């Protein structure tokens, strides 16, 4: 549970950091 | 690309909300082991977690709707894009309230079982203070920019600047969120 919590977290925390990759390299473009 | 970028920001907010719900779970496990009853503010904490959680779900739902509306109108619409910016900002502010509640909870639990003077806790506490100041200043700047863009609806660059504001607030929230996860793991490893 705490190890498969720790799965869920690092693998949302994957998704977010690599959305925030994408959003920042759109914001490159915007300026 | 503004509409697409708005979609990625909305997705980041949704994933941050899931991550936040996980931290709330972890805190509740810890609270059941460390605390007795509901005093010291815990009864209110429980209700306020639930109040902001249902507020955030509702803002995410509104944002999704606006997002679909904007995507259907790409070929025609500054006001929909400005509106979506307000939606994203409101979601970010609601998530910041939730985040501050989890910070409060981790601090109360930590003080019961661990010295705040060792094991990374002093640095943790400064970093929490710093990112809290930073996020508040970004939210205030986003509010000011939002008012300016709305003032300019009466028929570009303000919009792009607000995209940057939102993104930077989401980034700072992610750092706060990774500090709360670290706090929880230290407490979990100590007392469970």
């Amino acid at each position: 549970t705490w190890e498969e919590w720790d799965r869920a977290i690092a693998e949302y925390a994957r998704r977010i950091e690599e959305l925030i990759r994408a959003a920042q390299e759109q914001q490159r473009k915007n300026e | 690309g503004i509409v697409q970028q708005q979609n990625n920001l909305l997705r980041a907010i949704e994933a941050q909300q899931h991550l936040l719900q996980l931290t709330v779970w972890g805190i509740k496990q810890l609270q059941a082991r460390i605390l007795s009853g509901g005093s010291g503010g815990w009864m209110e904490w429980d209700r306020e977690i639930n109040n902001y959680t249902s507020l955030i779900h509702s803002l995410i739902e509104e944002s999704q709707n606006q997002q679909e509306k904007n995507e259907q109108e790409l070929l025609g619409g500054g006001s929909g894009i400005v509106q979506q910016q307000n939606n994203l900002l409101r979601a970010i502010e609601a998530q910041q309230h939730l985040l501050q509640l989890t910070v409060w909870g981790i601090k109360q639990l930590q003080a019961r079982i661990l010295s705040g003077g060792s094991g990374g806790w002093m640095e943790w506490d400064r970093e929490i203070n710093n990112y809290t100041s930073l996020i508040h200043s970004l939210i205030e700047e986003s509010q000011n920019q939002q008012e300016k863009n709305e003032q300019e609806l009466l028929g570009g660059s303000g919009i792009v600047q607000q995209q940057n504001n939102l993104l930077r607030a989401i980034e700072a929230q992610q750092h706060l969120l990774q500090l709360t996860v670290w706090g929880i793991k230290q407490l979990q490893a100590r007392i469970l």
